[PDB]
């Protein structure tokens, strides 16, 4: 029995091609070899020769590149296109395994168009750094050739009842969709960027920014994958080893958000007075726009913190339960399908499905935290512009004294303004907890039961206590504060004269009440530090308590059936990326009502 | 770096610092133990201290009391270090010379004696202790695959090794980058500071333009040190996270393949997954 | 320091920042020639075999489509005889693109697209052959390795010559065979200012060396000496025997460029004599005797030099005397 | 306007009312190299195809006229093995020609004529595979498609130096590998008319660069800048910064020509400069640097220039003071 495409059955029967070719099923899945096949012989031969042939003394950097029209949903379309594949080439496997020949053509295909796949983003993207809008055709082809041989494929299922019942039919499906949009954004820029068909060569309108600016920051003009996984940084980080930075290799802020790009949205909005109501609506409507997306990769990376333990529950399931027997029980043309269900029962899928869940959870907490972070200095660039104005030109008649406070300014651009600026940082996170919250709950009581409720219900509890222990830990650094003062002022008296104070040998009884000045500092930092010790064994240890009350309870209160391991590591896993997203909810809320008083400060403060 | 941190174990002493290691190192093994003995209950559990299981909740209850002593063994040390800290440098201030002090800017030591003093009470225990728990439970992390699978660890090693290159050129670049934030936040509010004193001699004499566009200077430098500070340690995280969802994936391709060759495991296996 | 000529011949400029790779793309058989060995084998390789794999596919395929992989009786003749699986076909695709054609696999007259693929198969491996084979020849045939046979001095000599400080070198060729056409350019390079501001990182200015009826042509068959006479309008005019130091910013190219007589093609010889590599005090010791009724060339004295008595004053300073 | 060469080295002229057809006829192989890919594609395919054809017919004629096509009975030897209708005759043809030679059809010895068309063919086949494939070679190793990489400045300037007008240009070449024997001639394109009143339409001038020993003959390995010293003797001695305009009717051409050294084809390099592409007050911006022990040139600044104080008076007005 050696290696054969379409499977070594009956006499090799299943090669005949008797009642159309199209109707036999290998010849159909042989068929759509072609699309991937084309893709490799021309993609290779113009990726070596342009861009891997000349090396070494020939260097053809391109510092200023513009993105094709559709870039953003082609890479989506890939990745999806590419996950896809994945399942399909799973699917695959887990069909050929129970029949006693290997039938290469379930996953041979979809593992060949996995690299065509991934061919077609490499050469997209050296294309679009590059122009050539020309060489995109090669992209046209492979697409129509890909579309018209997936749809034959999809039809026939169709003709021989193939419901999507079937897991096959409806990865199909799915390709002809992802295949079907993949052709039309090829199509789109042709319309937008009108190069063969029309006479008039749309100008490419080269990006404003990105020129020999000095801009090393090139983060808002990277594709989407290098935005997702910071890969321009990696070479600037890679010579930063070598050498020190400074403030040149650092560059200059791009055009959208340098200081006055913020600032000048900012003053726009405030057209709609200047309170606090109207501040917010302004903030709102200039920096909305974007927060929004940074707390929906907020929320989709929630979503798919559950594919942690739900795979964790799956595997174990199916691992312990023993058995081992597999059968697909659906067999059309000779060729076994495999159901939904069926394919999500192999441990090996769950670990594949769960690695891939990770991968794009990992990548959209990061996405998240930098667009919160990027909109969140933005708003301080053009807060300060707007805290520099009022206290500059357009202020006349000054109330009195010296500018209202000299002291109260310096902290406000200083210590308040930050305040702000990390409320924004952490704004998505106030948002989102409860949506991580409330499903992580519920999958729990849908786990363990009732045994789950009491378990999350003393976490949620530990919330107010979290804060409760925040407030004492804050006036205890303010007592210390005003004892610190002291000691600081009292030491602060000859400490920068000690180089004339030595000389009186007046410093032998001037040092002697730094201890009292100390001690009276020090009995408040043992206040400041119980508060510390406090939380920390509020927050290290709590875990353990909560997974105590969790298990225990199964037979004290429960009374019901032994638990399996399954069970009890889902709700462990659940508990684990339960826990720690509170300690953040303590802190935001504590964030939350300084920023709340921060921008009251400056709301006054602004007339 | 950290080559002089070999010293500082004198404020410590001796005793203090050794009873912070056995208690730091024992809250982890106990921990380990835990999940173990839950593992090894529930495998139990589908079928000899099979009854009700107290006794491994019982290891449980005596763990977070071990955690609880813990917090704030490695707590109250921190202050006392922090008093010999301070009394060191009381003594040495006293008897510094004259002409020494006059020779040094003479306010180094004020900054010294003052701000990194305040960093060493407040901070530096909390900092240390959540250093001490996280170096620990990644090793811990990394025997209980071990143990689940001898055969992870084959591979697990070179995978530290790359993780080790990411961790050494990002505190270099980070540091740097943290250098050049507090570089770029000294004339932003200072010439605030400026700005509240002599506004009339600017606004009058001059147009105020020139004043006003300085400070953008100011904010750019101050904001494209924020960013690229932000973007290195989005760039260390996601790495490391790809680095973690790799090692996921290895492990649990491997102890998939031994419950299916024969290798028993059963829910043993989900332990480690977790 | 930094060289711009390589002593053997090399240049030592990076070409940096180019932003039109599409004049790279345009021009596809100079980059297909260019590649070092290594790829040129890889590119060889490549060109045939993925060839090869791509027609395989598609007897494989129409022997599929026809029915000839299954072997339901008989009484059916197939498009191609005895294909059974990818292997089968693609030994046929060899035998086929390389004509080599043993014939157990063998086209016939039932499937008309069969005999399409064979004619197309046929042209397009034709193409291919004649490509490949011409640019591996051309490869091969490079005239630029025959300038590893053509020797320069080590080092150059200034001295008197009737009267006149000459900038002196020593160029000769190992092989047998001659060089066609042998022409000698030699430029100075070095950063010059002009009065009006504008500084030229490498001002390549050329000088003449002394032939008598013009330059630029010599007959190179015993090794010659080749020399510039530093006169009132030579950039050396002003060179004194302090500045011949190592850190000097003044460097000597010379330029050998002929057909060669063996295979027809041109070629060059470059190399390069920095300020410390050119020698005050020195001059060159003849090599040529006479053995027999055959001059003989002594090679192993080729770059020696003796120390002749030569004013140390510039060749400013000797025309003022 | 129109332009006689394009920047990109295109000539923009027009041959039109030739009565001379034989003279393209008597010229064959240019023709055929000269055509466009697609037309030498059409060329290739059909000189192969037809040939493969028209001995098809003949062996499947002789196959007719010897009774072979007829399946009556046996025991007669074929003038060829296996043949039965014009498909097995036309496979055969391709056989033979290409050299596959499967064997199931096989030429006898009972048809000395078949023998002699086994031999004509074969004559006929090598002759028409040496020509086409040769053929094809020239067409792909053409080395205009070198002068894609060898890039000129998009504006020329004219600035002071060394205290006279000099038409300046830079030229640079992107491939790593050399120009061997590479010449630079400019010449200036304009409408001039003798005082006895003849007028020629394009009338080209050929003006010299200053090189030193002559001029005719650079070293291209990095970026060089070319210029014409304007004097009393040249074209452009009584140019104005006023007549820098776009209709002017005043051209300049630039020609690089030298042997590609990776393939051994001389080659030529074009371009134009009008005379709004000319810049007065300007000066180029030096770009090669020195990093470690390798220049670096710096291509993204390559057409850069910067404004230089330079008069605004003709090189004519200068001489006069
Ligand atoms: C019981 C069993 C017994 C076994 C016994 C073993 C038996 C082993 C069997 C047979 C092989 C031994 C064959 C002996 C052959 C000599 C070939 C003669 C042609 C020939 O010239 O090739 C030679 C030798 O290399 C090869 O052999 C390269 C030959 C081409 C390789 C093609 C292989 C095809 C790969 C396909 C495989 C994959 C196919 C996949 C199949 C599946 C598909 C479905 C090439 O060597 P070279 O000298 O020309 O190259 C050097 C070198 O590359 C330097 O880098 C280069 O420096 P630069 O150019 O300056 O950068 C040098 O230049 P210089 O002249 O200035 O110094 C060159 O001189
Ligand atoms: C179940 C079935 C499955 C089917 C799957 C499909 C399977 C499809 C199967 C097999 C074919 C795909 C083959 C893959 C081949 C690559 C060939 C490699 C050789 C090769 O180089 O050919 C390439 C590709 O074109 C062809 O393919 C042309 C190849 C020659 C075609 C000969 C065909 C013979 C026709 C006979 C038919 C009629 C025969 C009648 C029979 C009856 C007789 C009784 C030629 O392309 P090129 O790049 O050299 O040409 C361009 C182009 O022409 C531009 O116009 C030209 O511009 P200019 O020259 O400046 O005017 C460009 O010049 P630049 O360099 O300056 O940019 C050229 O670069
Ligand atoms: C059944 C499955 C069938 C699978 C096989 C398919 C068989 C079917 C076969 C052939 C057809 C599929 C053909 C792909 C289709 C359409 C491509 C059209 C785009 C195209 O025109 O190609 C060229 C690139 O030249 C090459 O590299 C072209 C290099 C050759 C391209 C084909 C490679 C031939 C080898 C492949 C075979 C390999 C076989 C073995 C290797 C044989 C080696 C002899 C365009 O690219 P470009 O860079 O020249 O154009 C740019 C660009 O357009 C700019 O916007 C434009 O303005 P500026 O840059 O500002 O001046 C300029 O335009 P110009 O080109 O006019 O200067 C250029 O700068
Ligand atoms: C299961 C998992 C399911 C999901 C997996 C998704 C993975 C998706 C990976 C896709 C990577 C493609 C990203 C684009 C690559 C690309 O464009 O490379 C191009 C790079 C060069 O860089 P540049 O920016 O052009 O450089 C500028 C320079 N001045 C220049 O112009 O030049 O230089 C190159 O040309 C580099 C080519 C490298 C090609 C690597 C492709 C992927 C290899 C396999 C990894 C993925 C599969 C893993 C299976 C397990
Ligand atoms: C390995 C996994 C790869 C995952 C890639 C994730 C990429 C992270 C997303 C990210 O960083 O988007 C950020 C970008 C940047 O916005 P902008 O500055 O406004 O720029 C656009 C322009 N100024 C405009 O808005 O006009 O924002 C945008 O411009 C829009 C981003 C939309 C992102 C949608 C993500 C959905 C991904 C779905 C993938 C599912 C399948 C994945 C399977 C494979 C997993 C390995
Ligand atoms: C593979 C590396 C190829 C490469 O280095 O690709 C280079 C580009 C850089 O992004 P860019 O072209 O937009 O930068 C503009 C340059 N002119 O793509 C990427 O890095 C995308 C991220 C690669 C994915 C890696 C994820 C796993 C590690
Ligand atoms: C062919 O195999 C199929 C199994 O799918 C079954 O009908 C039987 O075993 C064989 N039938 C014939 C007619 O050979
Ligand atoms: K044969
Ligand atoms: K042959
Ligand atoms: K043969
Ligand atoms: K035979």
């Amino acid at each position: 029995m050696p290696l054969a495409f379409c499977g070594t059955e009956n006499h090799s029967a299943a090669y005949r091609v008797d009642q159309g070719v199209l109707n036999n099923g290998c010849f159909v899945d042989a068929l759509n070899v072609v699309p991937h096949v084309f893709l490799l012989f021309i993609t290779f031969p113009i990726l070596f020769i342009g861009w891997g042939s000349q090396s070494s003394k020939v260097h053809i950097h391109h510092s200023t590149w513009l993105h094709f029209p559709g870039h953003n949903l082609r890479w989506i379309l890939t990745f999806i296109l590419l996950f896809v594949l994945v399942c399909e080439i799973a699917e695959g496997i887990l069909s050929d395994g129970v029949t006693e020949s290997r039938h290469l053509h379930l996953y041979m295909p979809a593992g060949m168009a996995f690299m065509a796949a991934i061919t077609s983003v490499v050469y997209y993207h050296n294309i679009e750094t590059s122009n050539f809008p020309k060489l995109l055709i090669a992209l046209l082809i492979y697409w129509t050739l890909a579309f018209i041989t997936k749809t034959i494929k999809f039809v026939k299922f169709y003709d021989h009842a193939i419901g999507f019942s079937q897991l096959r039919f409806c990865l199909t499906g799915l390709l002809v969709i992802l295949y079907g949009m993949l052709l039309l954004v090829e199509v789109n820029v042709i319309r937008v960027r009108r190069y063969i068909f029309f006479k008039t060569p749309r100008e490419v309108k080269p990006p404003e920014d990105l020129q020999d600016l000095g801009v090393r920051f090139l983060q808002p003009f990277v594709n989407l994958l290098s935005k997702g996984t910071y890969w321009w940084m990696n070479a600037f980080i890679k010579t930063a080893h070598k050498k020190p930075i400074d403030l040149r290799a650092i560059g200059k802020l791009p055009i959208a958000m340098r200081a006055l790009t913020n600032y000048q949205r900012l003053c726009v909005a405030f057209d709609a007075p200047q309170g606090a109501r109207a501040i917010w609506r302004a903030l709102c409507h200039a920096f909305g726009r974007r927060l929004i997306l940074s707390s929906t990769f907020r929320i989709l990376a929630d979503l798919l913190g559950f594919a942690g333990p739900l795979c964790i529950f799956g595997i174990v399931d199916h691992l312990g339960k023993e058995n081992h027997v597999f059968q697909p029980k659906t067999q059309f043309l000779g060729v076994y399908f495999v159901s939904s269900q069926e394919f999500l029962g192999n441990a090996y899928v769950l670990a594949v499905l769960l690695f891939l869940a990770l991968l794009l959870q990992r990548t959209f907490l990061q996405a998240s935290y930098y667009v919160a972070i990027e909109t969140g200095i933005n708003l301080r660039g053009a807060i300060q512009t707007k805290i520099y104005n009022k206290i500059m030109h357009l202020s006349t008649s000054n109330l009195s004294m010296g500018e209202m406070t000299a002291g109260q300014i310096c902290n406000l651009v200083a210590i308040d303004t930050n305040q702000l600026m990390w409320f924004f940082f952490l704004c998505p996170n106030l948002w989102a907890m409860p949506v991580q919250i409330i499903v992580g709950v519920i999958l729990l009581y849908y786990i363990l039961g009732v045994s789950a409720l009491i378990g999350a219900a003393v976490i949620i509890l530990l919330a107010p206590v979290q804060y409760f222990v925040a407030t004492k830990l804050s006036q205890a650094q303010r007592s210390t504060l005003e004892h610190s003062n002291e000691r600081l002022k009292q030491t602060n008296e000859m400490l920068r004269g000690m180089k004339l104070l030595k000389l009186y040998a007046w410093e032998s009884i001037f040092c002697s009440r730094v201890e009292v000045t100390r001690r009276k500092e020090m009995t408040s930092l043992r206040a400041f530090a119980v508060y510390t010790s406090i939380s920390i064994f509020m927050n290290t240890a709590i875990p353990i308590a909560a997974v105590l009350i969790t298990f225990v309870g199964h037979v004290s209160f429960f009374k019901e059936s032994d638990l399996s391991p399954s069970v009890a590591f889902a709700s462990l896993s659940l508990f684990h990326i339960l826990v720690t997203p509170l300690f953040l909810l303590s802190s935001v809320v504590r964030s939350t009502v300084k920023a709340l008083v921060s921008v009251k400060k400056l709301s006054e403060f602004l007339s | 770096p950290w080559r002089a941190c070999t010293k500082y174990l004198s404020s410590a002493g001796i005793l203090l610092l050794s009873l912070l290691v056995f208690s730091q190192l024992l809250k982890h093994m106990v921990l380990v133990a835990i999940d173990y003995w839950l593992a090894k209950w529930t495998d139990s559990a589908l079928v000899d201290q099979s009854v009700y299981a107290m006794v491994f909740t019982l290891l449980c209850s005596l763990g977070i009391v071990l955690c609880l002593v813990t917090s704030v063994t490695v707590e109250w040390t921190g202050l006392k270090v922090a008093k010999r800290l301070h009394r060191s440098l009381l003594n040495r201030i006293i008897l510094a010379p004259m002409r020494f002090f006059e020779t040094t800017p003479l306010g180094s030591i004020l900054n010294r004696f003052s701000s990194d003093c305040n960093t060493i009470d407040q901070h530096i225990p909390s900092t240390l202790e959540c250093l001490s728990r996280s170096t620990l439970l990644c090793v811990s992390a990394l025997t209980v695959i071990s143990y689940v699978t001898p055969v992870f660890l084959v591979a697990l090693l070179p995978l530290a090794v790359v993780c080790y290159f990411i961790q050494k050129y990002f505190r270099v670049a980070s540091r740097d980058l943290q250098q050049l934030d507090d570089t770029t936040q000294l004339p932003l509010l200072s010439h605030f500071a400026e700005t509240v004193e002599g506004l009339t001699t600017i606004r009058a004499f001059r147009y105020e333009a020139r004043f006003q566009q300085k400070l953008l200077e100011y904010t750019d430098s101050n904001n494209i040190a924020s960013l690229f500070l932000t973007a290195a340690n989005r760039w260390l995280e996601v790495r490391m996270e790809y680095i973690g969802a790799c090692v996921v994936l290895i492990a649990a391709a491997t102890s998939i393949s031994n419950s299916l060759h024969r290798e028993l495991s059963a829910g043993l296996v989900g332990l480690g997954l977790t | 320091r930094a060289r711009f000529v390589s002593k053997k011949g090399n240049c030592n400029v990076a070409h940096k920042n180019i932003r039109e790779r599409g004049r790279f793309l345009q021009d596809v058989f100079t980059t297909l020639v260019d590649l070092k060995w290594p790829h040129t084998l890889l590119i060889f390789t490549m060109s045939f075999l993925c060839s090869w794999l791509l027609f395989a596919m598609v007897w494989w395929l129409i022997a599929f489509a026809h029915g000839d992989l299954a072997p339901g009786e008989g009484t059916n003749v197939p498009c191609v005889t005895s294909i059974h699986s990818f292997s089968s076909a693609f030994l046929f695709s060899i035998e086929v693109q390389v004509t080599i054609g043993f014939g157990g696999r063998m086209v016939t007259e039932e499937c008309p697209l069969a005999i399409l693929i064979l004619i197309v198969q046929n042209i397009v491996g034709l193409m291919i052959n004649a490509i490949m084979l011409g640019c591996i020849f051309m490869k091969t045939a490079q005239a630029h390795r025959r300038a590893e046979t053509l020797i320069f001095s080590k080092h150059a000599v200034i001295t008197l010559r009737h009267g006149r400080l000459c900038f002196m070198l020593r160029v000769g060729d190992l092989r047998k065979s001659m060089i066609i056409s042998a022409t000698i350019h030699m430029q100075v390079v070095r950063k010059t200012t002009s009065p009006e501001g504008e500084v030229v990182p490498l001002h390549q200015v050329d000088i003449p060396m002394e032939n008598g009826v013009g330059g630029n042509s010599i007959f190179l068959v015993a090794p010659l000496i080749i020399y510039h006479v530093i006169d009132s309008n030579s950039p050396l005019y002003d060179l004194a025997p302090s500045d011949l130091h190592h850190h000097q910013d003044l460097e000597i190219i010379v330029i050998l460029e002929g057909v060669v007589e063996t295979t027809g093609i041109t070629t060059q010889a470059r190399t390069s004599y920095l300020a410390d590599e050119i020698l005050w005090g020195q001059r060159f010791v003849p090599i040529v005797a006479e053995e027999d009724g055959r001059y003989s060339v002594d090679y192993s004295k080729f770059g020696n030099t003796v120390k002749v008595p030569t004013p140390l004053c510039t060749a400013r300073q000797l025309d003022e005397d």
